[PDB]
């Protein structure tokens, strides 16, 4: 289950095994990650062109 | 009507089916009689009791274990060995659990999947209404 | 047309106020608000320390807590040294820790007029520390919290809940004839219905932004342009 | 050794496993002492599947075996994480402390953040492969007693940097941690929350000048 | 039971339901549905550990007086949901029709 | 194009101005080498206008159905994650060439810093350009759903 | 005679050809032009290319009598090749406003001539509908269920267009309209939206009015229309199903890219905001200087 391998957890509350075929993630969503990443990027710049205003 | 049993999803279970083909096909050859056909008897009860899961894979979505075992007249115990092989060929999927309040026999649906069955939902609404709306017009005429 | 040095002590002057009103939320705001808009300088020094102070004053006040980066940061430690005690001491749970920091700098707090709103502070001690248990184990029982945080009867510690759930900074309830204290997260609001109302807001905070942007960039651009300077 | 003796891990292991590839005796410390920081910041930034394929595409680190008291301690250390035997971790999470932290220049800085840090990590990896767990089984894992135990758990849940919960009256250590889309806009909404924030300041102040 | 499904707005029926109109044990309700869905006069899936059958589709059958009026009524109450709610939409965003 | 051949006697007098009476200017042509030799020689040609009736204008523009049905159909969203995908990725590459732009824009002639650092093509517009395309495909997908769930419900 | 149907695509040339053939024949004032309909038959969308007129008179006390020139119209087939020998009869266009119950008789004739069913193609020439103001029709004979005999009666086949390459263009050619009734800018999709629902409101409340009129102005039941009504019925959505949740989580996800590319132009016009200001900065010394 570390090796992410089947899927599944391991259940000792009860002593059993769940096995899962599920989805797990969302790629469109994942993107997002990047792109809120990229706009942090862009603006670190145009703050250094903004203090040859001030 | 041995082939009609098979060739349509039906109610079944293998009593009622034993009961009709013994004293009928015992007297007949190839796949009856003797004692290594009978072992071939034996195929059919199994058979039958997957087809019995077949049917029920089909219609329901979730039984009970414990209902089930009742259709298939079996125990708990052997009514789960059965499942595992019509996974293992390949033809539906389930998942069984262990103390009893449920098997599921479907493959769970995708997100996507979910959501394009209710989009084909709408749009075929759309359709009807559309064609209706322009036949009141006629019926006006027509009486 | 105000100039930035009035528009930084305006929302200051709000953020006093609000505190001493119960407001820990609107006052939150508007101090950020005053920061952004002073200086980095020396000469606004004075400025900076008084509003510092009420900076780490209001986030007690709700239970959310200051950074320690945000004194090793600055080189304001030592004005600040008596709210990095009192950020420690909320944190960790321990009133005996909190007891000692209002003792050991009452003077300098009294001098700021901000010991009153630090008085309020021995309140949240108790609650953030319910809240810190009630993370830790999902059901606790009631003589736990007792020796933990170093309180009175089970009874007295029930009522501390019953009271700090209607704000809902514990966000667990009591079960009396069970005999536990049962927390209400279980996160997984990404199937509940809640992002849908947060990135709406997001989106009108922009909005907000690309007016603001509008007036403000034609109007310098307009005295210009009309000006001879041709 | 730079990123070493900075809070940089993820830079200096990086670093400490291409000097096993390549090592200049001038004027640096010795073979053993740059096989042990790398073992060190190794088990710092990675778990299971990251470190057990970084030792295992580690050649050069094998070659020079456990030839001093320092090394020993981490990479004995090593074995037991990543092959999921938590048993032999705890005394030797104190060996490692004794033999590499103290008596090293550049760790003695870090000697306590080093063992805060690691107790979080080797208990998350056995809570993300169990969907519960009962405190006795958990302290038998470790070779930890029950009471012990919650002690620990009990500073890193409130930052909320290892989501667990513990039912004190079933026994039973629930895991909150979420392994669905819940996980990632928990990312995502704090990045947007400061996106927000760094025009709002950046906009307002070149308007006013 | 194709009757009891299609006169109600919900596609959901509790074999309780099931049980007391049709006269039926609780084993023969079941099959009763099995039934009904290899004939094809109903579809959808069975549920009997949320004790529901859920139904897509209804066999066309007669019309009668009675009939008639029923699916009239369910219009008349989807006409009330279409017919205010576009006039949220026309006094919202009134500036932009263009 | 229509054309009209001028008279033999004309063309020989120089009546090429008699033809340019009655109009106040509308000329433009459309070929010239092969439509200019015979237009001087031979013939001169006429403008041409399309009349329409008010009828006609809706019978041209309708070549759809879709106009009482795009509130009540729309695409499946299959296809809208595969083009909100792409957009965002691709997002990502321009902000890296608009960063790049950006590493001065303070030297004059904006040209000029176009080429040397790459600016062409304009990044600066360019992300802009698929953050417009992009936030206006949403806003149907919206439309046509908010629509569903009231009508219907 | 083939059965082949489905559809009727409709050439815009049609519609036109028709309007203009009304009025200068001077069958009008509730006097009907008919002509004969040219175009591809024998697949299962009809596609009309063109029409003609013929020479015709409506008795208008009684539409049950009319002039119709057969002879004429083997003439004219003879010329549509000319035009295109794709062009073979197909049926006769009525110029509305709708369907009659003279025009069954009228379609009898007009069997010597076609090799499809004759198609009745109402041209609105007054342009009413929330579609094409078309409708069309074929006369099919079939038994009725209700008891009664064998009847030739009208189906309404779907109004559709398609076109030619040269169509096309000429379409946009001559127009100059941009159109809210198509795709476009946001704005012209707003409007588009609201009349859709409008759409959906207009017709839903004539389903009402026609199951009244059976049992309260004695209409006939007719089963076709309504074996499709109910149909609507099991395919209608309900509340409260895991289908109907998974929607829900949909939305965030949109809306949370679009936040995303809203806050993208937010940053590409803040720095627009710097660059005006780059602009400003230099202005000032020009401003001192002089």
């Amino acid at each position: 289950i570390l090796d992410k391998i089947f899927y599944g957890v391991l259940d000792q509350g009860n002593g059993w095994l769940y096995v899962y075929e599920t989805p797990n993630q969302d790629a469109t969503y994942d993107s997002a990650l990047e792109l809120v990443g990229q706009l942090n990027k862009v603006v670190d710049q145009l703050f250094e062109k903004a203090s040859v205003l001030y | 009507s041995l082939v009609k049993l098979f060739t349509t999803n039906e109610l079944m279970r293998w009593p009622i089916v034993q009961k009709t083909y013994e004293p009928v096909l015992n007297e007949d050859d190839l796949a009856f009689g003797g004692e290594a056909n009978k072992h071939h008897w034996e195929d059919l009860q199994k058979r039958v009791i997957e087809h019995n899961l077949r049917v029920i894979s089909e219609y329901y979505s979730r039984i009970t274990l414990l209902r089930l075992n009742e259709l298939l007249d079996l125990t708990e115990s052997q009514t789960e060995t059965y499942i595992s092989d019509l996974v293992n060929q390949g033809i539906i999927y389930a998942k069984v659990n262990r103390p009893a309040k449920i098997v599921n026999f479907e493959k769970p649906k995708n997100s996507s999947q979910l959501l394009n069955e209710w989009s084909h939902n709408v749009d075929e609404l759309l359709e009807h209404i559309e064609t209706i709306g322009h036949l009141i017009t006629k019926e006006e005429i027509m009486h | 047309d105000v100039s930035s040095s009035l528009e930084a002590r305006y929302f200051f002057y709000l953020s006093k106020i609000n505190a001493i009103q119960l407001d820990y939320s609107t006052a939150n705001e508007y101090i950020i608000a005053a920061i952004r808009k002073a200086p980095h300088n020396s000469k606004s020094l004075g400025f900076l320390q008084q509003s510092n102070k009420l900076h780490c004053c209001i986030q007690l006040l709700m239970g959310d807590i200051p950074e320690l980066s945000f004194f090793h940061q600055s080189n304001m430690q030592k004005s600040l040294l008596p709210y990095y005690h009192l950020t420690k001491a909320v944190k960790l749970g321990d009133l005996k820790k909190f007891t000692s920091t209002i003792t050991k700098y009452k003077q300098l707090l009294l001098k700021d007029d901000t010991y009153q709103l630090c008085v309020r502070l021995r309140s949240n001690v108790i609650k953030t520390g319910i809240r810190i248990i009630s993370l830790t184990y999902k059901k606790i029982s009631l003589r736990d919290i007792c020796l933990k945080l170093n309180l009175d009867s089970e009874q007295t510690v029930e009522y501390m809940v019953s009271r700090a759930i209607r704000d809902g900074v514990i966000e667990a309830k009591i079960n009396h004839e069970d005999g536990f204290i049962e927390t209400t997260e279980l996160l997984n609001i990404y199937d509940s219905e809640d992002p849908q109302q947060v990135f709406d807001e997001r989106i009108k905070f922009a909005n907000q932004l690309h007016d603001e942007y509008l007036v403000s960039m034609r109007y310098p651009e307009d005295k210009k342009t009309q000006q001879n300077e041709k | 050794i730079h990123c070493l003796a900075v809070r940089n891990f993820k830079e200096a292991a990086k670093l400490l496993v291409d000097s096993l590839a390549t090592f200049t005796s001038i004027e640096l410390t010795s073979y053993e002492s740059i096989a042990t920081y790398a073992s060190v910041t190794g088990l710092f930034t990675l778990e299971r599947t990251d470190l057990k394929s970084k030792v295992i595409d580690s050649p050069e680190l094998l070659s020079l075996i456990s030839t001093t008291a320092a090394l020993q301690s981490i990479s004995s250390l090593t074995i037991s994480l990543y092959a999921s035997d938590y048993a032999s971790y705890f005394p030797y999470l104190l060996e490692t402390y004794a033999n590499v932290l103290i008596p090293c220049k550049y760790l003695n800085r870090h000697a306590d953040f080093f063992v805060r840090e690691m107790r979080r990590k080797v208990y998350a990896q056995l809570l993300e492969s169990y969907k519960t767990l009962s405190l006795k089984s958990m302290a038998s894992a470790f070779g930890v007693s029950v009471a012990f135990l919650d002690n620990d758990l009990g500073k890193f849940i409130p930052n909320k940097q290892l989501n667990c919960v513990i039912d004190r009256v079933n026994g039973i250590v629930e895991t909150n941690r979420p392994d669905n889309k819940n996980a990632q806009y928990h990312l995502l909404v704090k990045q947007g929350d400061g996106l927000l924030t760094k025009l709002q300041k950046y906009g307002a102040a070149v308007r006013l000048t | 039971l194709i009757e009891t499904v299609f006169v109600k707005n919900i596609r959901m029926l509790s074999f309780e339901d099931i049980s007391k109109a049709t006269h039926l044990p609780k084993d023969n309700v079941e099959h009763l549905v099995m039934r009904a869905i290899s004939l094809g006069l109903l579809k959808g899936s069975i549920d009997q550990v949320n004790e529901l059958v859920t139904i897509s589709w209804v066999q066309p059958r007669i019309i009668s007086g009675d009939q008639i009026t029923k699916m009239k009524d369910r219009l008349v109450e989807w006409n009330d949901q279409v017919e205010k709610l576009g006039k949220k939409m026309e006094a919202r965003g009134q500036s932009i029709w263009v | 194009d229509a054309f009209r051949l001028i008279d033999t006697g004309a063309l020989i007098n120089n009546l090429e101005p008699r033809q340019t009476t009655s109009n106040t200017g509308l000329l433009n042509k459309a070929n010239i080498q092969a439509l200019i030799h015979g237009l001087n020689r031979h013939y001169y040609s006429l403008n041409i206008d399309y009349h329409k009736t008010a009828k006609e204008t809706k019978m041209l523009m309708n070549l759809h159905k879709e106009q009482w049905q795009s509130g009540l159909k729309m695409y499946d969203y299959e296809e809208k994650e595969e083009s909100n995908l792409a957009a965002t990725k691709s997002m990502v590459k321009i902000a890296e060439q608009y960063s790049k732009r950006i590493e001065e824009e303070k030297e004059l002639t904006e040209e000029e810093l176009k080429t040397r650092y790459v600016g062409r093509q304009d990044p600066k517009k360019h992300l802009s350009e698929t953050a417009d395309e992009t936030l206006e495909n949403n806003i149907v997908s919206v439309l046509t759903a908010g629509v569903n769930s009231v009508a219907i419900k | 005679m083939s059965l082949q149907h489905e559809k009727v695509t409709i050439a815009p040339l049609v519609l036109l050809s028709a309007l203009d053939h009304y009025e200068r024949t001077q069958t009008k004032e509730n006097k009907r032009c008919v002509g004969v309909i040219l175009g591809d038959a024998n697949s299962s969308t009809i596609r009309v290319t063109n029409s003609f007129a013929l020479p015709f008179e409506e008795d208008e006390k009684n539409s049950d009598v009319w002039f119709l020139d057969h002879n004429y119209i083997e003439n004219m087939n003879e010329m549509c090749k000319k035009i295109n020998a794709k062009e073979k009869l197909i049926g006769w266009y009525h110029s509305g406003p709708k369907l009659r119950a003279s025009d069954l008789k009228i379609n009898e004739l007009f069997k010597k001539y076609t090799q499809n069913n004759p198609l009745l193609l109402i041209v609105d020439v007054k342009q009413q509908g929330v579609g094409l103001p078309t409708d069309a029709y074929v006369a099919i004979e079939q038994v009725k269920d209700d008891g009664t005999s064998t009847e030739k009666t009208f189906l309404h086949l779907p109004c559709t267009i398609e076109a030619e390459e040269a169509e096309e263009i000429g379409v946009e050619h001559l127009l100059r309209d941009v159109r809210d009734q198509a795709a476009g800018g946001l704005s012209i999709r707003l409007t588009n939206q609201l009349k859709s629902l409008k759409g959906l409101q207009s017709k839903l409340k004539d389903v009402v009015e026609y199951l009244d009129k059976v049992i309260n102005k004695e209409l006939p039941i007719n089963h076709t229309i309504l074996g499709k009504l109910q149909d609507v019925f099991n395919l209608l959505p309900n509340l409260g199903t895991p289908d109907d949740d998974e929607i829900d989580v949909e939305n965030h996800d949109r809306i949370n890219i679009s936040n995303n590319l809203q806050k993208a132009l937010t940053v590409k016009t803040n720095d627009e905001l710097m660059v005006i200001y780059i602009s400003n900065l230099v202005r000032s010394i020009i401003a001192f200087d002089d």
